[PDB]
């Protein structure tokens, strides 16, 4: 969409799995919230797959650290801060179409609804809208 | 050349053209009563983005001397600075005589600068005057090329040959109270498209007390009962 | 009337006396002569007091106009400069005192004097007025290098004070004006706060 | 103009074998009063030409403006050519004189030095449009004091060198410093030579009371 | 003929030298938009900077003319120099005559009376630029007027000028006629709103820059970088 | 054509018709050369003659001891450049006894110039200027167009078929610093006979000449005086 | 245009000044200039067409020195131009007069350009026809350049160029990496970038007159010494 200013991939590569290992259990936010700034610097620079893998590294953490309600409003933040990159939230809501399938529990309802209510802010033809299908089919 | 100027044979073409141009589109009525005189005018602001109490249509001259006026605002402001500036030059040189309406005649004269001294471009408003320190009211007009005409009822705007026509069947009349400014409003309805309102109309009055623009207040209650 | 004004690290101080004389009556015993010319730029004014208000009103006229055309605080010697030109170019009709002082970013605290005749000059302290030549020795003798804020204060308000009580042409109240990067800060000095050398002379 | 409020006193003037030299003490005399001790009445033209002034020093600042001004107009142009002193005084003499014919006088006695050519130049204009050049040059009481000593020496030695026409110059300074109410005991000394326009700086002469005991 | 080269009535009882000049306005490529709220008054325009050998720190089109007063310009940049600078020139020659600082509407009437002396005579012909002047004026609130080549001065609570003013003018017209004081937030998103749908960039918070008044905090705020990205994230939330 | 009738207006395709028709003028009129030495400035102009029995007309006009100017095209507003270089020189020497630089004289005449080239009503001086004068950095010859473009040159020429003359001077300039007196006379009257058609020579009454040195203040020579120059002429028509 | 295109004062039917929009054509026909700001000044540059060798050492140049530390590169109408340099030293001498110092910049370029501004604005006189840049450099305010054209006004640049071929030099400026350099590598660059633009492709041979200002000239706007900057013009040569 609008061209690369300045790339952080060596940077994303450096701190990323490290951030990970720091909150293995994701016990801390100050993480979330620094790549946050990450992702917010490579936005401002309009860098998309840093962007894109910043945020499936953050979803990532919440499947595996299985904080529900904080995965709501986290996807909340990020789909709804800016609107980044579309490439990348359509990137992340994608991986989050395909963990949501997995793992039966109570609030995958919640789950399912809350990104459909994300990405029902629009840009259902442009930038997939095949996971919104798929996820009411999941909802029926 | 640098004055009121372009007469060929028997015409004053320029000045014709400013009288077409002084049609205008605001009606801006004029009624002499007997107690006073009413000066009443439109004000059809595009949209409601601008402001009515910014600026107006009608202006105080002097106590009691207030002038309204017609299309080519622009000019009109620059002619009533200068009016008020010859008035208040009369009254410093013939001092404290409350000149209003021994003044009202004597400043339209003075309207002389206003279009005998054109400035290469004729003004393009036609403006009326009122004024009532005589025991009498006074209501004269002065056009972008003539002088005083001393109107006793009379409309500039683009509907002024059906505005004067109601204004003559309607009967300006000389026993007439000062509350011949309903008639006022009334001929304005007719040069009106729209459910005036006290920002949309702006009316002055000019009694033997002194002049005064009226507030919105009053204009809506005026309007009120019509 | 006495005005007085000092230079220390990072801003000045000034002291003028509140009073204007007529021949020998009181005409204004709280006169304010302290007439700020910008935010940060402040005039000492002496002699003819309408003199100095026209002058002063002019300059201040000229140097707002000038700084809103820079969008930038003009400089001290900016305004010393244009109250030299009003002065000298109309020095045999105009015939005032003014102590220029201030600060600006460029350089920081700078004092200037524009006697009559239209001369300007840079000082690190600036004196002036009817009462100024009774304090000439006192000044010079007491003034040190490197002042702080509070030095300088406290100096200026006894030589203003000394000033007034030994010229007749000074007295009431004393202004002083502290200029700096902070702002200004102005106060007034006034009966038993009056820094007083006591005269007892023995019997 | 008309009463100079803030008067400059003396200024004075030698040249030497390839340069000038002029002196003028550091004071702003208020009428009887030293209010001013800290002012420099020497200017430099250009690279080589001074200017020094005794009177009104508001006069003369003026004076400086305007000629300094005029000089950075002059090398602007990036001709080559420049103001020569003798042309710079005669652009002073022509002001003064214009001055005067207007009756509003420029309180201010200037002696203008420099070296150009290869040859020294001293001159000097008064308010009253009276103009010359001579090898040595006073202002004021310093043309009664300091100047008959510059004249007897010149009368013996036409030509003089650097070191002891300074030193001559520091001599009539410390003479009109102990002989002069309107002198300080602090003056400049500027230099014009081939190499341009020095300026020493708050110089002061040495003063001698040993007759101070003849009182008695 | 000469009806519509000079300044002189036309024929058919018009001026078609100034109506000409308003034209020059839309010329230039560019439009700003100004809002009246609840305590404050905003201004924004559009900084079309062209390739950034440029000092975008001076390309601005917003200025002070007094302590309070703040105009942003639209049309030729000659002309609206000119006219700031007269602005400029009135504001000081009116704190000098009269010791109270000039109310803005009275800076407008005197820019305006000057641009109708313009219109007038035929040596000289009209500036085209338009000028949108805002400032805080006690026992009035915020204050905005728009003087234009003509002479006629006006304008209030939302007013826009530009290439395009209109469908500003539109959207403001709607948000105005939506009964709801803007407070210190709301006046700077709608026009921060109104002028992305006028044109739509999504406005990078480096090619606008915008101008506030409030009225417990006075001057011509020149909003920085930091300012128009705070606000700009916070409406896009 | 429209664009060409004034000098005010501008033409569409670049540069406005009046002015360059003003160099037409200077076109028009007797050929001048003019040419610079390590030392000496030499002016040979053509003495236009009406008729046999009526004078060759002047031309050469003297101005100053060290300067000295050569018109070529519209005489009447030529002495009037003349006075006002007389007088400016004067000036100079009335302010501070020295002789105007003939650089700062001719940046003077080119900004008295300009001034009628924009201002309407006044037409540009259409009149071609070879000034001769010696400041302290040598000889200087310096052209003055009616377009008040000044320019510097070693050798410059002006006049009807003044080409010619041009290519010769280009062609012998180099040895032009490092000729005597008369050598660099004889160039010049070399290059000027070359400008005439081949039935016009050279003579003691249709020729003059200029010459200003260092120690030779400016002289203006002529039959008697030219004759021991024209001599040793190496006449190839 | 046709009709409206006669005064200045008679705008266009869509709004516009064709008057001032054909003394631009002007400066678009006439050689061309460049001025880059360095690191710590501003360096000038401009390529002058010598029309026949008859004339001296480069005269009628088109740098210009304004003030002490102001310096102006004009291109267009060269004796308009010098009027207008002419004009600024005016402004200049004038500001220091009253208002004692250096006249920055900025103002200088504004006050200049609002004259231009009210020589365009009128029918008797006629648009300036000549675009130039206004150098300058200090300690307190750093290295300034404006260009202001025949009718436009003064804009902020860190690298410009005006003349015949104003975007063959912007595209080298832009490529060129300012704010960084040295004001000595940017007369190296700057006489390069000259010598790519078409000197003798279509014209004559060209010279190369150079200005400086900076903390390496303390200010002081002054030409570049150019015996020792013939070896710069060898660089660009290369």
């Amino acid at each position: 969409i609008v061209k690369m200013e300045v790339d952080y991939s060596a940077t994303v590569d450096q701190r990323l799995p490290e951030c990970a290992k720091l909150a293995k259990e994701g016990r801390l936010q100050e993480v979330i919230e620094t790549l946050l700034s990450l992702e917010k610097q490579t936005r401002t620079a309009s860098d998309m797959v840093s962007t894109s893998r910043i945020l499936v590294a953050v979803v990532k953490m919440c499947y595996e650290a299985k904080e529900w309600d904080l995965l709501n409003e986290n996807i909340m933040l990020l789909s709804k801060r800016r609107s980044q990159l579309k490439q990348a939230v359509a990137k992340m809501v994608q991986q989050c179409c395909t963990y949501v399938e997995e793992i039966t529990d109570l609030p995958i309802k919640l789950r399912l609804i809350d990104t459909l209510r994300m990405v029902t802010e629009g840009k259902i033809y442009v930038e997939i809208e095949r996971a919104r299908l798929t996820k009411t089919l999941a909802t029926i | 050349f640098s004055l009121t100027t372009f007469s060929p044979s028997g015409k004053l073409v320029q000045i014709e053209y400013a009288l077409a141009a002084v049609a205008g589109g605001a009606p801006s009525v004029g009624i002499k009563a007997a107690n006073g005189v009413v000066l009443a005018t439109e004000k059809k602001q595009k949209s409601i983005l601008y402001d009515e109490r910014s600026v107006h249509k009608v202006e105080p001259i002097t106590k009691h001397i207030g002038l309204v006026y017609s299309g080519m605002g622009p000019d009109y402001r620059v002619l009533v600075h200068r009016a008020r500036k010859l008035a208040q030059q009369y009254y410093l040189v013939y001092q404290e005589p409350i000149p209003t309406a021994q003044l009202v005649q004597r400043v339209a004269s003075v309207m002389q600068e206003y279009t005998q001294s054109g400035g290469v471009r004729p003004f393009g408003v036609s403006l009326l005057i009122c004024g009532w320190n005589e025991g009498r009211p006074y209501l004269f007009q002065s056009d972008p090329s003539g002088a005083y005409f001393a109107w006793k009822a009379t409309a500039m705007g683009k509907n002024y040959v059906n505005g004067k026509t109601f204004l003559e069947k309607r009967y300006n009349e000389d026993l007439e109270l000062e509350d011949a400014i309903h008639t006022a409003i009334l001929t304005l309805k007719e040069s009106f498209e729209g459910q005036m309102t006290e920002d949309n109309i702006e009316v002055g009055i000019c009694n033997e007390a002194g002049f005064r623009r009226l507030t919105p207040t009053e204009v809506k209650d005026y309007l009120a009962a019509i | 009337t006495t005005i007085m004004a000092v230079q220390f690290d990072g801003g000045v101080v000034l002291g003028a006396d509140s009073r204007t004389t007529t021949g020998s009556y009181i005409a204004n015993r709280v006169t304010d002569k302290l007439t700020p010319i910008h935010d940060r730029i402040f005039c000492c004014r002496s002699g003819s007091a309408a003199d100095t208000q026209a002058v002063a009103d002019a300059v201040t006229y000229q140097l707002g106009f000038h700084s809103i055309e820079l969008n930038e605080p003009p400089l001290v010697h900016t305004a010393a400069s244009l109250f030299k030109e009003m002065c000298y170019r109309y020095r045999e009709d105009l015939m005032a005192g003014i102590i220029i002082a201030g600060w600006d970013p460029q350089e920081g605290g700078q004092v200037y004097s524009v006697p009559m005749g239209g001369m300007m000059v840079r000082q690190s302290f600036a004196i002036g007025g009817s009462g100024s030549s009774y304090i000439y020795g006192y000044v010079d003798a007491t003034y040190r290098e490197g002042m702080t804020k509070e030095e300088c204060l406290q100096f200026t308000a006894n030589a203003l004070a000394l000033a007034m009580e030994r010229d007749g042409s000074s007295g009431g109240v004393i202004r002083l004006a502290a200029i700096a990067e902070s702002g200004v800060e102005r106060q007034v000095l006034l009966g038993d706060q009056i820094p007083k050398f006591a005269v007892a002379t023995l019997p | 103009t008309q009463n100079p409020m803030v008067t400059g006193t003396s200024v004075l003037g030698v040249k030497f074998e390839g340069g000038v030299v002029i002196a003028a003490d550091m004071l702003g005399s208020y009428g009887s009063l030293a209010r001013f001790r800290n002012i420099s009445r020497i200017m430099r033209v250009n690279n080589s030409t001074m200017l020094g002034a005794s009177g009104d020093y508001a006069d003369f600042q003026y004076l400086k403006q305007v000629l300094g001004q005029m000089v950075i107009d002059e090398e602007l142009l990036g001709d080559g050519h420049s103001y020569s002193p003798r042309a710079i005084h005669s652009w002073l003499t022509r002001a003064m004189y214009s001055r005067r014919s207007k009756m509003n006088p420029l309180w201010n006695t200037m002696v203008i030095g420099g070296y150009a050519d290869g040859e020294s130049f001293l001159g000097y204009v008064d308010m009253l449009g009276v103009a010359y050049e001579a090898p040595s040059l006073a202002t004021g009481y310093g043309a009664y004091l300091a100047q008959p000593l510059l004249r007897e020496v010149l009368e013996k030695q036409p030509v003089l060198s650097q070191t002891e026409a300074r030193d001559l110059v520091e001599r009539c300074m410390r003479v009109l410093y102990y002989r002069d109410a309107r002198s300080y005991n602090r003056f400049q000394i500027a230099t014009v030579t081939e190499k341009g326009v020095e300026i020493e700086g708050p110089l002061s002469t040495e003063t001698n009371w040993d007759i101070a005991h003849m009182i008695s | 003929g000469f009806d519509r080269h000079i300044t002189i009535f036309s024929p058919e009882g018009r001026l078609y030298q100034v109506e000409y000049a308003f034209k020059a306005i839309n010329q230039g490529g560019l439009t700003s938009v100004a809002v009246r709220g609840k305590d404050c008054a905003v201004i924004v325009t559009q900084k079309k900077v062209p390739d950034k050998l440029l000092d975008s720190s001076t390309v601005t089109h917003l200025f002070k003319i007094t302590e309070n007063i703040g105009c942003v310009m639209t049309g030729m940049t000659a002309d609206s120099r000119s006219q700031v600078q007269r602005a400029r020139y009135e504001a000081a020659n009116w704190k000098y005559k009269y010791g109270y600082e000039i109310p803005v509407d009275m800076l407008c009437k005197r820019i305006a009376d000057i641009s109708q002396v313009y219109t007038q005579n035929a040596e000289m012909r009209p500036l085209g630029c338009c000028m949108i002047l805002i400032g805080i004026d006690e026992e009035q609130g915020p204050q905005v007027y728009k003087c234009d080549p003509a002479g006629y001065y006006c304008g209030f609570k939302a007013t826009a000028a530009g290439v395009k003013q209109t469908e500003s003018t539109s959207f403001l017209e709607k948000k105005v006629k939506k009964k709801f004081d803007w407070t210190f937030e709301q006046t700077v998103e709608t026009a921060i709103t109104c002028l992305s749908t006028v044109l739509s960039i999504d406005f990078k918070p480096s090619e606008i820059e915008v101008g506030v008044v409030t009225v417990e905090n006075p001057k011509f705020r020149i909003l920085t970088e930091a300012e128009i990205d705070a606000h700009l994230v916070a409406l896009a939330e | 054509n429209q664009y060409d009738n004034d000098v005010t207006v501008w033409s569409p395709q670049g540069r406005i018709h009046q002015i360059e028709y003003a160099m037409e003028a200077v076109k028009q009129g007797s050929a001048t050369v003019g040419l610079k030495s390590k030392t000496h400035a030499v002016l040979v102009a053509l003495k236009r003659a009406q008729s046999e029995l009526a004078a060759h007309q002047k031309k050469i006009l003297h101005v100053d001891n060290h300067i000295g100017i050569s018109i070529a095209g519209l005489t009447a507003d030529a002495r009037l450049l003349c006075n006002f270089m007389r007088q400016e020189c004067l000036d100079s020497r009335f302010v501070f006894d020295r002789p105007l630089p003939v650089s700062r004289l001719v940046s003077l005449i080119g900004s008295k110039t300009q001034i009628p080239t924009q201002r309407y009503g006044r037409r540009p001086y259409g009149v071609g200027l070879l000034i001769a004068g010696y400041d302290d950095m040598g000889p200087h010859i310096f052209q003055t167009c009616p377009s008040a473009n000044y320019f510097d040159c070693r050798a410059m020429s002006i006049g009807a078929r003044s080409q010619s003359a041009r290519t010769y001077l280009e062609r012998h300039m180099s040895e032009f610093m490092e000729c005597n007196l008369n050598e660099l006379v004889k160039h010049g009257l070399r290059a000027l006979r070359e400008t005439l058609p081949a039935e016009q020579d050279l003579t003691t009454k249709n020729v003059s000449i200029g010459i200003v040195g260092k120690d030779l203040e400016f002289t203006i020579y002529d039959d008697d005086d030219v004759s021991p120059f024209l001599e040793g002429l190496e006449e190839r028509p | 245009g046709t009709g409206y295109d006669l005064s200045a004062s008679t705008f266009s039917p869509d709004g516009r000044v064709f008057q001032v929009e054909y003394a631009m054509k002007a400066v678009e026909n006439s050689s061309t200039a460049i001025g880059i700001r360095c690191k710590d000044g501003v360096v000038f540059g401009v390529e002058k067409l010598v029309l026949s060798k008859l004339y001296e050492e480069g005269s009628n140049k088109r740098l210009f020195n304004v003030d002490r530390h102001v310096g102006m590169a004009v291109a267009g109408l060269l004796a308009d131009a010098r009027s207008l340099a002419d004009i600024a030293r005016e402004e200049a001498s004038n500001f220091r007069s009253n208002f004692g110092y250096n006249i920055p910049l900025k103002h200088l370029a504004d006050r200049v350009a609002m004259y231009v501004h009210a020589y365009t604005l009128y029918s008797a006189v006629r648009p300036f026809g000549c675009s130039f840049m206004l150098g300058s450099y200090s300690v307190n305010d750093g290295a300034q350049l404006y260009m202001i054209d025949p009718s436009g006004v003064s804009y902020g640049y860190w690298g410009c160029a005006i003349g015949k071929a104003r975007q063959a030099a912007k595209t080298e400026i832009e490529k060129l990496q300012m704010k960084e350099m040295t004001c000595r590598d940017i007369v190296k660059e700057v006489a390069k970038i000259i010598y790519i633009v078409h000197d003798e492709v279509k014209d004559k041979a060209f010279e190369l007159e150079l200005s400086w200002v900076g903390e390496l000239t303390n200010g002081r706007h002054e030409i570049v010494p150019k015996d020792i900057r013939e070896e710069a013009e060898k660089y660009a040569k290369e």
